[PDB]
């Protein structure tokens, strides 16, 4: 599917369908202050093509939304390139949310989770966040129904972490996926076979970098690669783009080339050589 | 923090 840009959806769900063909959201996704919505508005609303968000996902005051299992069933990675304070996932004052249900979420590459003040929210104690975030120390998961819920799981890969039992499930009908330790963050197939080391979270076939659901490093021409090879540039810290792409952006921020990256603007101490979008340093003061 | 809380409070001083 498409790569869509960061979005900020308020008041109406009309603009939410702009996401219908996205595989990747290159930016953040904020859905907020939806006071007109009811559960019926979300019974037939799904974005099954969405696999990854490069920055953060934020949900605040969205009426009638009871679970995210139908909205984002296949969301596998939130990269956290840019964060909301220090958070890659924010669920705040979500009036009717009964469960997260992000049963395909395998990795949050950078940043923490803040799930606060969700009066109906359950299925939180059942999630092993250590499988998703390296550091759960900065998680702030407080003031939810689950602070007594009666969370009931399908069968799940239950575990004891410290002295705490954690059943590892997202909903009454969805377990949390777990891979052998040898797979690290790469993911595995249903049979436990490791995805390629260039994959992140999941793959359709083992040990094949063209069969990844998402990439650990960079994406190029249906393949996960360690770094962008020439003549390509690193873009948004997840994909390889060509000069012409960076140039088209500039002529539509006015994007520049710097250290094999296509970026919004020249850093301090540099000026942009006009004929080739290239940041050049300033000998003496910058013009 | 209270800073996160305060960000939201302050946003609700927008027009809809
Ligand atoms: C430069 O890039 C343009 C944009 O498309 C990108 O490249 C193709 C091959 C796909 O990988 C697509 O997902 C990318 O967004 C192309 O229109 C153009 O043909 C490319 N030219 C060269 C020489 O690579
Ligand atoms: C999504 O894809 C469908 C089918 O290809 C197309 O009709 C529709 O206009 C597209 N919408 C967006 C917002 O990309
Ligand atoms: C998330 O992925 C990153 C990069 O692939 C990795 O460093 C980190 O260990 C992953 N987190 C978990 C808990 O798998
Ligand atoms: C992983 O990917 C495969 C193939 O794309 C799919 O069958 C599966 O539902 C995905 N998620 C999990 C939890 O394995």
């Amino acid at each position: 599917g498409e790569v869509c840009p960061g979005m900020d959806i308020r008041n109406n769900l009309t603009r939410l369908h702009e996401l219908e063909n996205c595989s990747v959201i290159e930016g953040h996704l904020q859905i907020l202050l939806m006071f007109k919505t009811r559960p019926e508005d979300f019974r037939d609303l799904s974005f099954p093509k969405l696999i990854m968000i490069t920055d953060y996902l934020l949900l605040f005051r969205v009426y009638g939304l009871e679970s995210l299992k139908d909205l984002f069933p296949n969301l596998t990675v939130i990269r956290g390139s840019r964060l909301f304070f220090n958070y890659a996932l924010v669920i705040f004052e979500m009036v009717h949310l009964k469960e997260l249900g992000l049963y395909n979420l395998m990795n949050i590459t950078r940043g923490s989770v803040r799930i606060e003040k969700n009066n109906e929210l359950c299925y939180l104690a059942t999630i092993d966040w250590s499988r998703i975030l390296d550091s759960v120390e900065d998680n702030h998961i407080v003031l939810n129904k689950d602070d007594e819920c009666g969370d009931i799981c399908p069968n799940c890969p239950a575990t004891v972490i410290n002295g705490q039992f954690v059943e590892r499930c997202w909903t009454h009908s969805h377990c949390q996926k777990v891979c052998p330790t040898i797979c690290k963050s790469h993911g595995c197939t249903a049979e436990g076979l490791c995805c390629h080391s260039e994959c992140l979270g999941n793959c359709s076939q083992p040990d094949d970098p063209t069969k990844c659901v998402a990439c650990r490093n960079f994406y190029l021409d249906g393949r996960c690669v360690e770094t962008c090879p020439p003549p390509y540039y690193h873009f948004q810290d997840w994909r390889c783009v060509n000069f012409s792409f960076c140039q088209d952006l500039h002529h539509k921020h006015q994007y520049v080339i710097h250290n094999n990256k296509c970026i919004p603007e020249c850093p301090s101490g540099y000026t942009m050589n006009s004929s080739n979008l290239l940041c050049t340093p300033c000998l003496g003061p910058c013009p | 923090e209270s800073s996160f809380r305060k960000t939201f409070e302050d946003y609700l001083h927008n027009v809809v």
